[PDB]
């Protein structure tokens, strides 16, 4: 789920809020649509299509679903002891965080104005 | 059907575009979270908890349900056509539609720092 989310970017991400993913780009927190700005907001692509394929499973809802995780040193793992649904929303999240870690945060393209920048 | 409530707001509330509503408050647009800051955001809200709900319904896909409805000069009316899922859903747009062209747009409140203003 989002707080199992959002502790994994607190792993790989400790110098920075998670509230700063959170309207990021033209695809980072939001609903997303237009193109990416930076690799970051791309990542936040990834994590949106990521999650519109965990939909094809029954009952499947990746914000409200719960897995297992570990998130040790700055490792991320999700544990075998995941079903279908769960395993899949968790691999998502996990590739999604390992992304932020690398993509550069650039202060310009945060809370920019959709309208004019995304289309 | 995402792109069906664009088209419901456009029946209501000509004078604007759908993303005059994609970042506004702390509910319109996607995520909400801290407190509705204006009626129109209340609108909002009270359309994600009507998609949360109409999620509970097997396979229910609020964002890509197609459904059935008709915009005859400003008045909104989903057809019965729709099954229990899209008729679910074609009834939150319709209703928010009506609950944005009725409240007052505050510029003010377009792309606010959700860091400083939605906990
Ligand atoms: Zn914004």
């Amino acid at each position: 789920n989002t707080y199992q989310f959002k502790n994994m970017i607190q792993c790989t991400v400790p110098k920075r809020s998670w509230w700063d993913f959170a309207d990021y780009g033209c695809y980072c927190g939001r609903g997303g649509s237009g193109t990416p700005i930076d690799d970051l907001d791309r990542c936040c692509q990834v994590h949106d299509n990521c999650y519109n394929s965990a939909r094809e499973q029954g009952g499947c809802r990746p914000k409200q679903k719960t897995y297992s995780y570990e998130c040790k040193a700055g490792t991320l793992s999700c544990s075998g002891s995941n079903n279908s649904c769960a395993a899949t929303v968790c691999d998502c999240d996990r590739l999604a965080a390992i992304c932020f870690a690398g993509a550069p945060y650039n202060d310009n393209n945060y809370n920019i104005d959709l309208k004019a920048r995304c289309q | 059907n995402r792109w069906q409530f664009k088209n419901m707001i456009s029946c209501t509330v000509p004078s604007r575009s759908w993303w005059d509503f994609a970042d506004y408050g702390c509910y319109c647009g996607r995520g909400g979270s801290g407190t509705p800051v204006d009626d129109l955001d209340r609108c909002c809200q009270v359309h994600d908890n009507c998609y949360n709900e109409a999620e509970k319904i097997s396979g229910c896909n609020p964002r890509f349900r197609t459904y059935s409805y008709e915009c005859t000069a400003g008045t909104l009316t989903c057809t019965g056509r729709n099954n229990a899922c899209a008729a679910s859903v074609c009834d939150c747009d319709r209703l928010a539609a009506i609950c944005f062209a009725g409240a007052p747009y505050n510029d003010n409140n377009y792309n606010i720092d959700l860091q400083a203003r939605c906990n």
